């Protein structure tokens, strides 16, 4: 899947891993995580959500204790919108015989959770649905493709 | 000798129009098909 996305999206942001390169987590130095939980870790980008027995008044009052930001300028309220990522049609071979099985990925850029297709799309995939060794069901299975599978 | 002679080369101009233009178009399909191989990197990454 990285190698998928690192393809797909190509050349944007999209296209790197979770975990970053080696030379980064090498290399990134005290500055940089704080920095980047200075610039990331704020108010309006988190959400403190929780559900179970509890009353909605207290936590949001435990909240109003404990997360105690404060908000000067305009900057720091702002959620900023990030550069969009380029969709690629390509393909990335990584070949190595010797591994026991082969595994391939297949995709088409996606309309993203806004759009209400995003339903349509699922329904879509449970047409299809998916298919495992284990499963019992076997040659009649409801899913075309898992029964030639 | 050969009446056909100019009905021949009537037909010769519309080959070589036809010809041209048909050449040109599927230059165009085999470069297009082929680009995929052509533009193609790769690398050697033996693990280490
Ligand atoms: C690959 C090149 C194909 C060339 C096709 C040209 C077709 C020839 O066209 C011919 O022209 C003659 C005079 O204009 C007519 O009398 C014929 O009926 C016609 O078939």
């Amino acid at each position: 899947f990285d190698y998928l996305h690192a393809t797909a999206f190509q050349g944007t942001a999209l296209a790197r891993t979770v975990e970053g390169t080696t030379e980064n987590i090498k290399h990134l130095t005290r500055a940089d995580l704080a920095s980047y939980i200075d610039t990331h870790f704020k108010a309006p980008r988190m959400v403190l959500a929780a559900a179970g027995g509890i009353s909605h008044k207290e936590l949001v009052d435990a909240a109003r204790q404990h997360f105690s930001g404060v908000s000067f300028t305009y900057k720091e309220d702002a959620v900023p919108i990030l550069p969009r990522c380029r969709f690629t049609g390509s393909e990335i071979r990584a070949r190595d015989d010797a591994l026991p099985v082969a595994h391939v990925a297949l995709a088409v850029e996606g309309p993203g959770w806004a759009d209400p297709d995003n339903v349509v799309l699922h329904v879509a995939n449970a047409i299809i649905g998916r298919y495992d060794r284990t499963f019992g069901g076997g040659k009649h299975l409801s899913s075309r493709l898992a029964a030639l599978a | 000798a050969e009446p056909e002679h100019d009905q021949r080369k009537r037909m010769g101009l519309k080959m070589l129009l036809i010809s041209a233009l048909l050449t040109s178009l599927l230059y165009y399909m085999k470069r297009h098909k082929w680009s995929v191989l052509k533009s193609r990197k790769m690398a050697y990454r033996p693990p280490k």
